[PDB]
């Protein structure tokens, strides 16, 4: 009756996260580590660009296919792309003011990597890093909304 | 922080200190012009404001009084 | 049966008996003198 | 008696982990460490939820709240008759001895602790709020 | 509410030339419920239906709005702080342990509304719903006929 | 041997001296009252037997004898129903014409003008049209007489006397020891094989010999006085053979395994009797035989005194995995040492069972002329749904009581309970998230539709016309069960219910049951149901898992299961108790089941119930659930406001009591809000200002007037809330459906 | 740590929770409970707030008039 799966976090039973397959499966850990959010050495502007492209491309679909002009043939895609552009703009604003509100106290404790080696803090989690991250998010999100429209126009099997 | 005052009707029953879940109160000797002991509140920066102390005070009216003041991380009992 | 009559003298039992009595008196008064809107008799 | 320094090489009870333990507060502002010496390996209840086995000898435990530490203290004193003492630990590494500040527990007297916040009047002898009005900060007549 | 119910029903029966309705139905509360609240709600609640809408649509919507605000105030009036602080602690844990979202963190620590604030917010939702519900009903039952 | 009868002889003196001493069971109440809080605590603590003593033996004895008392009371109630059907009924008239005569078994005395409630129900009778279904149940049992109901009432009174004697006996004379109660293996063996196996077998026998022939003759137009009495069918095998030829062969086909010979009275027809609109009693008899065999083999599963069988402790201690640590180790001790754990599990499953009963009795009407008595059907569904919800909230309550009182961390190390308490934060966080997600994507759909309909945009609604949210999984399951007799249940002649699909069964011109079509409105309301259920679960499970400790209060178990708060500190800890989680789960169970029964009422009145005037079905409301249940304004207008015209216009009718109780339940509900919205500190000060006036006139009582405790304030509030709301719905439903159905 | 918004209360500005925002919203016009409040400054702030209420009232009436004139019949 050996081989229990669920373990305390980094073996610490008093921190309270309970490492688990959904948390620390190597496929899951790999996928989440490869996401631009957790690429702590890469410049925050470029991670923001990638995140924004993804999100602007994805959140145009709902506005296109479910918006108020979804039943107008050529106007549905334009209206949805513009709604998504507006939402991306609002989100960039929210990101900017979050960077203004959050990064003022400069935490002093260091970080480790569940292995023992201390790493530097993510430059994303600074005022300048988050400002450039939000700039990248805006650029990438508007670019991804435009690309969502372009895909509405050029993809063969778009309904 | 919360204001925890202790008045001169204290009989030194120690029940307020027994019932405090934050170790805010203690029993000091001969500050009250009384029998042996009188209650004290030297750690009111740890007081959450539960009023378990003045639930356990038998005097009428209460010899221990908690006046809810400004809130902090300790007064609001936050593990986060 | 001193204890039984002490039980019957309890607040809920005495209340039940007294209100059964009052309600029965009112019910019999309203059966034999039906619809008393005003004091005219 | 003098203030004991927290020995960090103290082992911890056998606990399989929970989700009620430390949060970012421990990393940011402060957390709490409680130490006690057990005579035998006994199962106790964690204030975070769950059952842990305290080890024979000294046991160290981390918590993110003082009320958790004193709840475990009262459990160990009332169900096991132990004598725990806990500290306040900051991410700086500064340790502040807290619970038996005098060495004895506060329900008993130690002859040398100074009384604080003792009003030498009756509770019905407080002044009216119209006397403490415009005191700078908003105040109660008990001051 | 009693005052304005009385006023509105007396004057609705006066304006309709049917004072006998009030004089015969205001002596019992099923007349108030049937001949004032239920009878005058017909045009109001038909402001929008599966067969279209009219200008009373806004008052129907506002009716339901006030009901909703009122009932939400019930949440702050019956349910008290201590359930919500523990719920919020669980949510705090969830946010601190969720990947891609622990990147975002609060600056003000989430706590449940205080007891006094709970009472204030519940009373405010209660009163706003009361007021909006009765204003919608009053305008829609008076503007629907006149 | 280990499984044996073990009792103490004369443990408790039968004496009235403790009747005369209220609060004897408590050490805190035996000191007599000084305040009225004592008067309330004497009733709150009367049945908290684990707070009277702490040894499990006396607790279990009290529980056993109190169960005997409950059974005696249920028997009094059943005998009363049978007696009111024998004396104050139109049952013999209803048998001869069940499609026109309204069942009534309560006559009102003509005292204060209330003889108007004695309505013209039919059969030359004046009384209250009952909604209990007792007439249909009696016709299914094959009663056909008031004398049989009278003798059933007398038997019920005899059995009630027996139950009360048994309680007195098993507490005062020969009370079982603790080791007798902890024989859970033998208890389960006997309750499966004997209580449910022999019980179902005996009812199957009654149905073979009494119900089936009597109802086959009743369905053949035979007047109940021309029908042979049940004992003539028991004695004369020729009569039964004339009705069911397999009786000519005797019980030989049973012992020769030629069971197909019994296909005359043991059928698998499925569907409904077209004469009565109820289930085929031959199918029902076969059902009871089958489950009797099933439970009798199930009751031979556990090891009691011989080597064969299972030790439930072994099963539990063997069921563990890589994810669950020690697994079910320590649960046998929990469930053999804590009564509250057993009560939690049992109330949970009993309430789920009551709700399942509600859902299964409307779709497969088991009684004759029950499906077309729309009032009986609606009332039964509503009733059993409510009983189930209450039982489930009580399951939450008593799980929390176990966690506070009877939980021991020594017996639970790394087992399922320890590991559930150890990740309660994740459980409750994900439950909170799913509750919020469901609330949004269920109720915000209704808000979106209300906004669109008000804005003049019906093409933007989530309707069956504009944006279809079709419940395709439920529709597929419907189609699969409809086509079951063709592929996957070929020995069944028809589907279990007509709700899956097919044609309607019309009895007396009225629809007994007809296919229920699921659409966008059904999607939305089922997700509303899921939402409300998940929130009730959230509240109750949060009270259970956070009963002992929290991140707010780590020593909550020492404060108890039932405490108002810890204080105004930590920002305020009001309702951190598990009792208060039950208190809130009650509100949410009410809000859930109100929508459940509203959905049922409207769906039935719109898409099932109605009349067949020409060839074509005219439903009660007209089929408006599909297009009007998309919005909150539709539920308000087309269900609440429309269907209230029968309860508010009932004055001067036999339904006037329903309007009166409508108004009074509204009153009680609103009166609950004085206790829910308020707090004890205002009322104690008001009470002392009143006590001043009583002291001035020398009428100040010695039992000092106190305000109700915080916990009692909340309890009174929720009790009055539930009573008012449920009785309002009760009056509305019954006044509506007695008129329109 | 110490925030800036409840300028009238240092105890609320030092509150690390969301209670700070709410209580600074709901203690703004309880001028007597303000930190460093003199009775004279109290009366003067009341006078100014009264001028502001009057300005708001007259603006609201101006808007009613303006909209009845512009969009009304
Ligand atoms: C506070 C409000 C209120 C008031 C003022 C009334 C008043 C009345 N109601 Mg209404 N009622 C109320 C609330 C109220 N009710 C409520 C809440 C309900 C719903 C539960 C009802 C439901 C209701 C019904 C259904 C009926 C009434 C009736 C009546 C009448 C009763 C006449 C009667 O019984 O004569 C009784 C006459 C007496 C003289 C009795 C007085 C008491 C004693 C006996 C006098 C003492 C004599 C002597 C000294 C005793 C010696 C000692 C003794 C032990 C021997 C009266 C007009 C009845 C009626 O006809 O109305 C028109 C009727 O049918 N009411
Ligand atoms: C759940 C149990 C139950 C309930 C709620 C009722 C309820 C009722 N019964 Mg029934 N009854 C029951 C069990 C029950 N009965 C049983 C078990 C028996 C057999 C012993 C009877 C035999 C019985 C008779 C013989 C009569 C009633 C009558 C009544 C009515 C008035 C009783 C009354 O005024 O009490 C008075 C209470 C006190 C004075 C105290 C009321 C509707 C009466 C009725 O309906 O008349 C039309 C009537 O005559 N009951
Ligand atoms: C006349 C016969 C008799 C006598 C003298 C006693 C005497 C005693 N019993 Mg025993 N008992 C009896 C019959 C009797 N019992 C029966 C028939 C049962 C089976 C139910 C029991 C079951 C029993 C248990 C389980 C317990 C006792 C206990 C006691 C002691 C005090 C009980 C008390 O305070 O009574 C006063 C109590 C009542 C009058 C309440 C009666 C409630 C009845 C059963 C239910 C009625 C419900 C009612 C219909 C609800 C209506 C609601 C309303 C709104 C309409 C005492 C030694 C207790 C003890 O501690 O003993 C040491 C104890 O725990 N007895
Ligand atoms: C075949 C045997 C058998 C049967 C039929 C039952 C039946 C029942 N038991 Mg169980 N029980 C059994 C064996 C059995 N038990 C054994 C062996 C033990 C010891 C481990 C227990 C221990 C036990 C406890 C601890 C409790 C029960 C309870 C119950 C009742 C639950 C309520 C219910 O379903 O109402 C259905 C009601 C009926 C079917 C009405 C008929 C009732 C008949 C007359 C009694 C059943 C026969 C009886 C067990 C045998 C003795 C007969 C007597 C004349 C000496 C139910 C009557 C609970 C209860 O309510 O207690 C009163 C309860 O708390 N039983
Ligand atoms: C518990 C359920 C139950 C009961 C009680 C009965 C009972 C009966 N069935 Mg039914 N039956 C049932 C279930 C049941 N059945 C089911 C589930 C099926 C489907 C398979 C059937 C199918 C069926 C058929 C097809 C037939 C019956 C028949 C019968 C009768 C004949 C009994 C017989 O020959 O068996 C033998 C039984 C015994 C020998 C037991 C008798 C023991 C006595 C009581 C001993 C007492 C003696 C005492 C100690 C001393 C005297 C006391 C005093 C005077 C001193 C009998 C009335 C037959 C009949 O004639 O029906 C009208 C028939 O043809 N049954
Ligand atoms: C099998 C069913 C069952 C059983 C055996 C128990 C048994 C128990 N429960 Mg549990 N409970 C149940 C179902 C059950 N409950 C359900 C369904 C709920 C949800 C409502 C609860 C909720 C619950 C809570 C929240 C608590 C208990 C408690 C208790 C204990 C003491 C109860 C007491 O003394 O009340 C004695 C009886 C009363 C006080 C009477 C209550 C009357 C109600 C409120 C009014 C309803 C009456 C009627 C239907 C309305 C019309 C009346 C008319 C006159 C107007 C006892 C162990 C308590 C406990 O263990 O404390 C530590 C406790 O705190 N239970
Ligand atoms: C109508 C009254 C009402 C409403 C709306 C709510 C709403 C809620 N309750 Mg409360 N509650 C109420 C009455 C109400 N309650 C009452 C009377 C009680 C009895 C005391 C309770 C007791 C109670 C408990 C005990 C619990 C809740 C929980 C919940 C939440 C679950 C649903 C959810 O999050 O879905 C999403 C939100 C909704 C469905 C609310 C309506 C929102 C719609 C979709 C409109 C969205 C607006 C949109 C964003 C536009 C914004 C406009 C902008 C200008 C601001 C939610 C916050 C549970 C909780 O918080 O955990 C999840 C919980 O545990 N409630
Ligand atoms: C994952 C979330 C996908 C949800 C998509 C959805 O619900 O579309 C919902 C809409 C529904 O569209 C609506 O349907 C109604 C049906 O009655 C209406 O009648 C109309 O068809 C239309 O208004 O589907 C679409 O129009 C878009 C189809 C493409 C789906 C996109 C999937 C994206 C990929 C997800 C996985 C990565
Ligand atoms: C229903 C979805 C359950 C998902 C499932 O398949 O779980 C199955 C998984 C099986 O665990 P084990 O095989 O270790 O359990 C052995 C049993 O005997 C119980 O001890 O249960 C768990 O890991 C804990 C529950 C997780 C609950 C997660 C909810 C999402
Ligand atoms: C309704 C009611 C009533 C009545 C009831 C009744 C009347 C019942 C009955 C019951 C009965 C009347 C029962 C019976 C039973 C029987 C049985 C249960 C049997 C069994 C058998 C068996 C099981 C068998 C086995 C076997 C075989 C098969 C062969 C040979 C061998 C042997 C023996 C082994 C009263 C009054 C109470 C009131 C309430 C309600
Ligand atoms: C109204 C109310 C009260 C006051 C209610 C009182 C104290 C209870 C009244 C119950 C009855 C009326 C008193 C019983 C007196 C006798 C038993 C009755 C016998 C004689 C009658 C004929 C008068 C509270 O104490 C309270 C406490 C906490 C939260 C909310 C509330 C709350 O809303
Ligand atoms: S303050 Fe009250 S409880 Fe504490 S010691 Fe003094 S008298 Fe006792």
């Amino acid at each position: 009756k050996k081989a229990q799966v669920i373990s305390p976090v980094n073996g610490d039973p008093f921190v309270g996260m309970l490492e688990t397959p959904v948390t620390s499966a190597p496929i899951v850990a790999t996928y989440l580590s490869n996401l631009p959010a957790y690429r702590t050495g890469v410049a925050p502007v470029l991670r923001g660009v990638e995140i924004g492209l993804a999100h602007g491309f994805l959140l145009a679909g709902p506005f296109i296919k479910l918006g108020p002009l979804r039943n107008v043939p050529e106007t549905a895609e334009i209206a949805g792309s513009l709604s998504a552009a507006g939402l991306v703009l609002i989100l960039a604003l929210c990101l900017s003011i979050y960077g203004s509100a959050q990064f003022q106290s400069t935490p002093s404790i260091g970080v480790k990597t569940l292995s023992g080696r201390s790493v530097a803090r993510d430059p994303l989690f600074s005022a300048d890093g988050w400002s450039e991250f939000a700039a990248g998010f805006l650029v990438g999100g508007e670019a991804g909304v435009a690309w969502a429209y372009v895909c509405t126009q050029i993809l063969p099997y778009y309904s | 922080a919360h204001i925890v005052k202790i008045y001169d009707t204290c009989i030194g029953c120690t029940q307020c200190v027994r019932a405090c879940p934050l170790d805010v109160l203690e029993m000091v000797p001969w500050d009250g012009c009384k029998a042996s002991q009188m209650a004290s509140a030297p750690r009111t920066e740890d007081c959450v404001g539960c009023k378990r102390c003045e639930t356990a005070c038998p005097t009428d009216f209460l010899s221990v009084r908690v006046y809810l003041g400004s809130e902090s991380t300790r007064s609001m009992g936050l593990s986060y | 049966m001193k204890d039984f009559t002490t039980y019957l003298s309890t607040a809920p039992v005495i209340a039940t008996i007294w209100f059964t009595f009052t309600a029965g008196l009112l019910i019999e008064i309203n059966r034999y003198f039906p619809d008393p809107l005003v004091f005219s008799f | 008696w003098t203030v004991p320094t927290l020995n960090p090489d103290t082992p911890s009870p056998i606990f399989g982990g929970s989700t009620g333990g430390l949060l970012r507060k421990a990393q940011t502002e402060e957390f709490y460490v409680i130490t006690w010496e057990a005579k035998k390996e006994q199962i106790f209840e964690m204030p975070t939820g769950g059952a842990a086995i305290m080890r024979q000898g000294p046991n160290l435990l981390k918590f993110g709240k003082k009320e958790q530490c004193l709840a475990l203290t009262t459990q160990l004193r009332n169900k096991f008759k132990l004598t725990p003492c806990f500290y306040r630990v900051f991410p700086d590494g500064k340790v502040q001895y807290l619970h038996p500040a005098d060495g004895v527990y506060p329900e008993k007297v130690n002859a040398g602790r100074v009384g604080a916040n003792q009003n030498m009047r009756r509770i019905g002898q407080n002044v009216n709020p119209i006397k403490v009005k415009f005191s700078g900060r908003m105040m109660s007549p008990a001051e | 509410g009693w005052v304005t119910f009385y006023w509105h029903w007396k004057h609705l029966t006066l304006w309709q030339g049917n004072v006998a309705q009030f004089d015969e139905s205001s002596t019992y509360l099923m007349g108030w419920l049937r001949d004032y609240l239920w009878l005058n709600s017909s045009q109001l609640i038909n402001g929008y239906n599966p067969f279209g809408m009219n200008s009373l649509s806004v008052w129907a919507w506002t009716f339901l709005f006030g009901h909703l605000i009122y009932a939400t105030g019930f949440m702050f009036l019956i349910s008290w702080r201590g359930y919500w602080q523990e719920l919020i602690e669980t949510l705090v844990w969830a946010h601190e342990k969720t990947p891609l979202a622990n990147l975002v963190y609060w600056k003000d620590k989430p706590v449940a509304l205080s007891i006094v604030q709970a009472r204030l917010v519940g009373l405010a939702h209660f009163s706003v719903g009361y007021i909006f519900t009765y204003a919608a009903f009053l305008i829609a039952s008076t503007s629907g006929r006149f | 041997k280990k499984v044996k009868i073990a009792v103490d002889r004369n443990p408790v003196e039968t004496s009235f001296e403790k009747w005369a001493k209220p609060g004897h069971f408590s050490r805190t109440l035996s000191k007599g009252p000084n305040t009225t809080t004592w008067i309330w605590n004497l009733h709150a603590d009367a049945h908290d037997f684990d707070s009277h003593t702490s040894d499990l033996e006396e607790i279990s004895r009290k529980v056993f004898s109190a169960h005997f008392g409950q059974l005696g009371i249920i028997f009094i109630w059943l005998s009363g129903m049978y007696f009111h059907g024998a004396r104050f009924s139109n049952y013999e008239a209803w048998l001869s014409d069940p499609t026109h005569i309204k069942p009534s078994a309560q006559v009102v005395w003509p005292i204060v003008g209330q003889e108007i409630l004695n309505g013209d129900v039919g059969g030359g009778f004046q009384g209250i049209q009952i909604t209990s279904g007792f007439f249909q149940l009696w016709r299914a049992s094959g009663i056909t007489s008031e004398l049989q109901l009278y003798t059933t009432a007398i038997g019920g009174l005899v059995m009630a006397a027996a139950m009360f004697f048994a309680g007195w006996f098993h507490y005062h004379k020969a009370a079982p020891k603790l080791e007798w109660f902890q024989n859970v293996e033998s208890m389960l063996n006997h309750h499966l094989g004997g209580l449910l196996g022999l019980g179902s077998l005996a009812w199957a026998g009654h149905q073979i010999h009494v119900s089936l022939p009597v109802n086959k003759l009743l369905d053949a137009g035979v007047d109940p006085k021309e029908i042979p009495l049940p004992h003539d069918l028991l004695l004369n095998r020729a009569i039964m053979a004339d009705l069911y030829p397999s009786f000519a062969k005797g019980i030989a086909p049973f012992f020769t395994l030629n069971w197909s010979e019994y296909s005359d009275f043991l059928t698998f027809k499925g569907g409904l009797n077209p004469v009565t609109g109820g289930l085929w009693l031959s199918d029902t008899a076969h059902h009871h035989v089958a489950i009797a065999v099933l439970f009798l083999v199930a009751g031979h599963m556990y090891r009691t005194n011989w080597g064969i069988g299972h030790s439930m402790k072994e099963i539990l201690e063997a069921h563990r995995g890589p994810f669950t640590g020690e697994g079910h180790v320590g649960l046998y001790e929990i469930l053999t040492t804590s009564w509250h754990a057993q009560l939690a599990i049992n109330l949970a499953l009993f309430g789920s069972l009551s709700i399942i009963v509600a859902h299964h009795m409307y779709a497969m009407p088991p009684y004759p002329y029950l499906a077309t008595d729309y009032g009986t059907q609606l009332s039964l569904f509503t009733h059993h749904t409510w009983i189930g919800g209450f039982c489930i909230v009580g399951a939450g309550a008593h799980a929390a009581i176990f966690m506070v009182r009877d939980y021991d961390p020594t017996n639970n190390y790394n087992n399922l309970l320890d590991r559930v308490i150890r990740h309660r934060d994740a459980i409750i966080s994900h439950l909170n998230w799913v509750c919020i997600f469901l609330g949004f994507h269920s109720f915000g759909l209704y808000i979106h539709n209300d906004t669109m309909s008000a804005l003049g945009r019906p093409q933007d609604m989530f309707s069956d016309t504009a944006i279809q949210l079709q419940p395709v999984f439920a529709q597929w399951i419907q189609n699969t069960h409809f086509l079951a007799p063709q592929l996957t249940a070929p020995n069944a002649l028809a589907a279990t219910s007509l709700t899956w699909g097919g044609d309607l069964v019309a009895v007396g011109g009225k629809v007994a049951m007809m296919p229920i079509s699921l659409g966008t409105s059904d999607f939305m309301v089922h997700h509303i149901h899921a939402f409300t259920i998940h929130v009730t679960v959230l509240i109750l499970l949060k009270g259970v898992l956070f009963a002992r400790s929290s991140r707010l209060i780590p020593d909550k178990a020492n404060l108890g299961f039932r405490f108002p708060c810890d204080g105004p500190g930590r920002g305020g800890t009001c309702q951190v108790s598990a009792w208060d989680h039950v208190f809130l789960g009650l509100f949410w169970m009410y809000n859930s089941l109100s929508i459940v029964i509203f959905h049922f009422s409207w769906k039935m009145q719109s898409d099932v119930w109605g009349t067949v005037t020409a060839s074509g079905v005219s439903h009660i409301t007209g089929g408006n659930f599909a297009q009007s249940a998309n919005t909150i304004n539709g539920w308000l207008r087309d269900f609440l406001w429309a269907q209230s015209s029968q309860v508010i216009q009932s004055y001067g009718s036999a339904l006037s009591a329903y309007g009166l109780i409508f108004l009074g339940a509204h009153f009680v509900w609103a009166f609950s809000l004085m206790f829910l919205f308020s707090g004890r500190g205002y009322w104690q000060e008001l009470i002392e200002s009143i006590v001043w006036a009583h002291n001035k006139l020398k009428v100040a009582p010695a039992i000092q007037p106190r305000a109700l405790s915080i916990t009692q304030g909340r309890a009174v509030g929720v009790a009055h809330y539930l009573l008012g709301g449920i009785a309002t719905t009760w009056s509305f439903f019954l006044a509506r459906i007695i008129s329109v159905g | 740590a110490t925030k800036l918004f409840p300028k009238f209360s240092q105890g609320l500005a030092q509150d690390p929770t969301t209670r700070r925002i709410w209580y600074g919203l709901a203690m703004a016009h309880d001028f007597e409970s303000h930190d460093g409040m003199t009775e004279e400054n109290l009366y003067q702030k009341i006078f100014a707030s009264h001028f502001g209420q009057l300005s708001i009232i007259f603006l609201w009436t101006s808007g009613n008039l303006f909209h009845v004139a512009w969009q009304g019949n």
